[PDB]
């Protein structure tokens, strides 16, 4: 991120009132060969954040120096997803009955080790090995 | 981007209303069609 925008994002999680849009696009790229027109299933899972709430205040410190963040983002990584071959990656509904509450809780750490090495890895509320291997499914279609 | 409203593109069309054929293009196409570049300047990104 571009160091005066940084700051500027670094300010939106420490003070600045507005909602980042935290979309995240869950883009299923198929093929042609055995058919898919538009093969890419795309669905951008936006989480408008809440001006410095507990997700962003983690980010605040996240982004002030320190690496030991657990972002709580509530329950938004789709476990279930019927992707056609069109561009839509919409999770099955029923399947995540509230599907945005019943998705995945996923959880994110930004890993600034300087040495800022500002690394980031995706956990999960209940991180077992989903912090480098996150397993949800796509029904496909 | 920006999806230019109903009075943005009047602006336009206005700005280039001299120029016909430049008023043409910007007034044949529809309101809610003429999007805005706000292409992002800022780097960051360094090179390699």
């Amino acid at each position: 991120i571009s160091p005066p925008s940084r700051a500027q994002m670094k300010r939106e999680l420490y003070n600045g009132t507005a909602d980042i849009t935290l979309r995240f696009t869950w883009n299923f790229q198929r093929d042609l060969a055995k058919g898919g027109t538009v093969e890419y299933a795309n669905e951008k899972h936006m989480l408008a954040l809440a001006p410095n709430s507990t997700a962003r205040r983690q980010l605040a410190s996240l982004l002030e120096g320190t690496s030991d963040q657990s972002v709580v983002i509530p329950n938004l990584f789709p476990k279930y997803i019927r992707a056609p071959n069109g561009p839509e990656a919409n999770p099955v509904k029923q399947l995540q009955p509230n599907e945005e509450a019943d998705y995945l809780g996923v959880r994110i750490q930004l890993r600034r080790e300087q040495g800022f090495l500002e690394w980031w890895v995706i956990e999960l509320q209940e991180c077992r090995t989903d912090c480098n291997l996150l397993p949800m499914v796509i029904f496909s279609d | 981007i920006i999806p230019f409203t109903a009075q943005a593109y009047e602006e336009l069309s206005r700005q280039f209303d001299p120029q016909p054929l430049a008023m043409q293009f910007i007034s044949q196409y529809s309101p809610e069609d003429i999007v805005t570049a706000q292409i992002e300047g800022s780097s960051g990104a360094l090179w390699r």
